């Protein structure tokens, strides 16, 4: 009779109703993602109209009932994600044209090749081939030449698609009554009914801008100790006071700067803390990885893998047999389906983000009984942050030695804690203005900032100032790099993977002190400890029932992000790189370019 | 004289669960130990017996309803429980003695993109009392405004399909039940063990 329990009973049908048409558009996205093909193209298509035709028309009911009469919070949680009508306010046409750029993007990215010069039919793919040049190759010329044919013969293709997704997305932004895409994705982390844990959209930009002016220094140093470690690396080509040359930092962007562990380790005699030659001896797979990420898991009191994990995930790269997207994703299909997509190596990259895609599995298992609408992490940096938990114990020294890939008798020095700090760094501290940059000129895209033939012109204008990276070649408005990149091409917010790096230490934190942890943060391993097990999964099975502010105060005990937890973790590599820095160039002047 | 316990285990369709099936077993042996061996059965709880004692017990009837319903929800179908399948379904009675039999059916009752046969009631004003059974399909005024067998604004169909395919999760998954009722009354007991 009352508006609460008729909204309950209209989310009863819409849960029911709702889980089979998702299920099903599931289904068909792992057809086309694991066997690109046009008939799955049009599948996917199909089921996604579905879908969307479906959720418009709930939608439009959902709306009629006031959220001013329901206090039930579940219950007006699971309303407000029913307020807009979503996808499908842009008509047949542009909605299908919006499709077709998506799929084609999104085909390009993961099947576009590029040749030689010197062999007319060798033909490259981005994985494995280019991305095996740009993370082993120590040649200025063959890493350049990757990075460049990449972005000249993929990326030009995406450069007019590009441009009219931002419109298409921005018009449908602008329906759901935001002011463009980047605000409708900066949505996510929105709070709105609950006094005192309120988050505006607005908000976000400004901590994000707050937050990243504490790590610059950090950064600063990171930056000025790998570049004089390039400079021998690559004699003639480094500036001792510029930018990094965009081509020579580990991968096809500098997304990470992993890949320059073995150019710029610390003690570099000490036992290796790459396990990546330790894993190839023991004869690893793929299978084994994975298998060993599952008794991680276990080891904390969390659940096995699914069998149908086990039986329908892609763990390796089907061959040339069908065209996947080797992109390491983790799948929450629906009806107790969980799946991980991913083209696995040998390498401690791969065992790393093994851990960290189950940890997203283990968080989409963990909230699976909560109502269809709340399926979700607290928000997208949750998310995407209970993997990187997981991976900042696996990678310890400690828990490498107790699986077998050190020495049953190596010894920790103050040497190799700076070894893994350092290595730890780059990843971590490294990806966080390359995070920051990417975003920033999305949602300055997005809200109109920068005239059509400045897009590239500002690119590189802002990785010089922010990133402190530099492009090889000049650039065009015919290229169009950001989209060079999975996320942007396939259309995934990106700001998740700058908010989910503070949250992890902030988590890891409440973890160790769960497992009542003996030391410094970075020693810290919480497997075999149930209590840390148990503290996290009270947080994972919430979903998104609680919004993110007080969901992370009940775990950390503070309502917003905060980067001291990351800082003080890093703080004997920053006193380190400090002293290292002494007599080098520290900062970067952005006017010295490769080129002339 | 054995009975046709085959005919209800090994049937070929099962009913939906808004609609389950009663066959009544009457005038033959019945081995209800070489039934529990007879397959693995997810599901093989009796509660006012033991299989092993039965097969020295004697009843007038035995009664076997069969449906089909998702392996989370086999646990409603239990003295004293509630949910979808216990208050709108097939409700058990609390002083039930009889045994639950129930095994995963998957590989006979899903298919690949779905199979969408098998219902199940999703809203009713009260709940069933013990082995009633409501087959009626009048739309649920779940408002104020009165609906009039047209699905509208708080107006809702009151069944639902299951959608079973065989890539879902085992909670998922269609499970076949049979529920054993053993009655006894003031007449020749012509259902016995050996
Ligand atoms: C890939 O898709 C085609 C149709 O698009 C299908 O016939 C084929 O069997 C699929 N390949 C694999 C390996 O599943
Ligand atoms: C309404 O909220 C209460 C707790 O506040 C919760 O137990 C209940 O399940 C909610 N309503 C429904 C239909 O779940
Ligand atoms: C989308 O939802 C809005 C409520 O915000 C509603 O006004 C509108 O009618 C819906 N779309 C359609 C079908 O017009
Ligand atoms: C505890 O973990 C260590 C490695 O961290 C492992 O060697 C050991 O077998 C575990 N012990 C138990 C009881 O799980
Ligand atoms: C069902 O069929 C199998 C195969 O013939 C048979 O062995 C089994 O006894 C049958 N089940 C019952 C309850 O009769």
């Amino acid at each position: 009779s009352t508006i609460e329990e008729q909204a309950k009973w209209f989310l009863d049908k819409f849960n029911h109703e709702a889980e089979d048409l998702f299920y099903q558009s599931s289904l068909a996205s792992w057809n086309y993602n694991t066997n690109i093909t046009e008939e799955n193209v049009q599948n996917m298509n199909n089921a996604g109209d579905k879908w969307s035709a479906f959720l418009k028309e709930q939608s439009t009911l959902a709306q009629m009932y006031p959220l001013q009469e329901i206090q039930n919070l579940t219950v007006k949680l699971q309303l407000q994600a029913l307020q807009q009508n979503g996808s499908s306010v842009l008509s047949e046409d542009k909605s299908k044209r919006l499709n077709t750029i998506l799929n084609t993007m999104s085909t390009i990215y993961s099947t576009g090749k590029v040749c030689n010069p010197d062999n007319p039919q060798e033909c490259l793919l981005l994985e494995p081939g280019l991305n095996e040049i740009m993370a082993n190759s120590l040649d200025y010329n063959e890493r350049l030449w990757a990075w460049e044919s990449w972005r000249s013969e993929v990326g030009k293709q995406l450069r007019p698609l590009y441009e009219e997704y931002v419109v298409l997305k921005n018009e449908m932004a602008r329906a759901n009554h935001y002011e463009d895409y980047g605000d409708y994705w900066r949505g996510d982390y929105e709070v709105n009914g609950v006094d005192g844990y309120d988050y505006s959209r607005g908000q976000l930009i400004e901590d994000v801008e707050h937050t990243f002016e504490e790590i610059k220094p950090l950064y600063e140093h990171l930056h000025a100790y790998v570049r004089a470690k390039l400079m021998n690396a690559y004699p003639s080509y480094i500036s001792p006071i510029g930018c990094l040359p965009a081509h020579l930092l580990g991968d096809m962007w500098g997304r990470f700067w992993t890949n320059l562990y073995s150019l710029t380790v610390p003690f570099g005699q000490k036992p290796n803390i790459d396990v990546t030659d330790a894993m190839v001896d023991q004869a690893w797979d793929a299978q084994r990885i994975f298998k060993e990420a599952e008794k991680f898991f276990v080891s904390v009191g969390l659940p096995n893998m699914t069998q149908g994990f086990w039986e329908y995930s892609m763990l390796t790269d089907p061959g040339n047999v069908q065209k996947a997207v080797c992109h390491p994703t983790a799948w929450d299909l629906g009806k107790g389906d969980f799946r991980i997509l991913m083209c696995t190596k040998v390498t401690m990259d791969d065992f790393l983000t093994a851990h960290h895609e189950m940890g997203h599995i283990q968080y989409d298992m963990a909230y699976a009984a909560q109502p269809f609408l709340l399926r979700n992490g607290a928000n997208e940096g949750f998310h995407e942050a209970v993997g990187e938990i997981m991976s900042l114990s696996a990678a310890t020294p400690k828990h490498l030695k107790s699986i077998g890939l050190l020495s049953p008798d190596f010894q920790e020095d103050n040497e190799t804690e700076i070894n893994f700090l350092l290595k730890q760094a780059l990843t971590i501290v490294g990806t966080l203005p390359f995070t920051y940059m990417l975003e920033k000129w999305r949602w300055m895209v997005f809200k109109g900032e920068i005239p059509k033939d400045q897009w590239m012109k500002k690119w590189w204008e802002m990785k010089r100032e922010i990133v402190g990276v530099v492009e090889p070649v000049p650039h065009d408005e015919t290229y169009c790099d950001p989209a060079s990149l999975f996320h942007v091409s396939n259309d995934y917010s990106f700001i998740r993977y700058y908010t989910r790096t503070l949250y992890q230490f902030q988590f890891q934190e409440a973890l160790c002190q769960a497992a009542k942890h003996e030391g410094p943060l970075h020693k810290c391993d919480i497997s075999n400890s149930t209590e840390a097990g148990q503290k996290l999964f009270n947080m994972l099975r919430l979903g998104k029932s609680e919004p993110w502010t007080l969901a992370l105060e009940n775990v950390v005990g503070a309502k917003n992000m905060n980067v001291r937890p990351l800082l003080n973790y890093f703080e004997p590599l920053f006193t380190w790189l400090k002293d290292q820095n002494k007599n080098s160039f520290v900062g970067w002047s952005t006017d010295w370019s490769p080129y002339a | 004289n054995l009975c046709p316990f085959g005919e209800v285990f090994n049937a070929t369709r099962f009913a939906s669960v808004y609609a389950w099936n009663r066959k009544r077993i009457s005038n033959c042996v019945a081995d209800y130990s070489v039934l529990y061996n007879s397959a693995s059965f997810s599901t093989f709880k009796c509660y006012g017996v033991s299989p092993t004692k039965l097969n020295d017990l004697c009843f007038t009837n035995v009664y076997a309803d069969s449906f089909v319903i998702r392996g989370d929800e086999v646990r409603q179908i239990a003295p004293g429980q509630t949910g979808k399948i216990a208050d709108y379904n097939y409700k058990l009675p609390d002083d039930f003695t009889g045994c639950v039999i129930a095994w995963n059916s998957n590989n006979l009752d899903s298919k690949v993109g779905g199979n969408y046969n098998y219902l199940y009631r999703l809203f009713r004003k009260s709940n069933l009392k013990p082995f009633e059974r409501d087959i009626s399909t009048e739309i649920y005024q779940a408002g104020s405004t009165p609906c009039n067998g047209v699905e509208g604004f708080n107006c809702y169909f009151p069944l639902q399909s299951y959608g079973f395919q065989p890539t879902n999760g085992v909670g998922y998954q269609p499970y076949r039940v049979v529920v054993l009722s053993f009655e006894l009354l003031h007449a020749p007991a012509t259902v016995c063990g050996p």
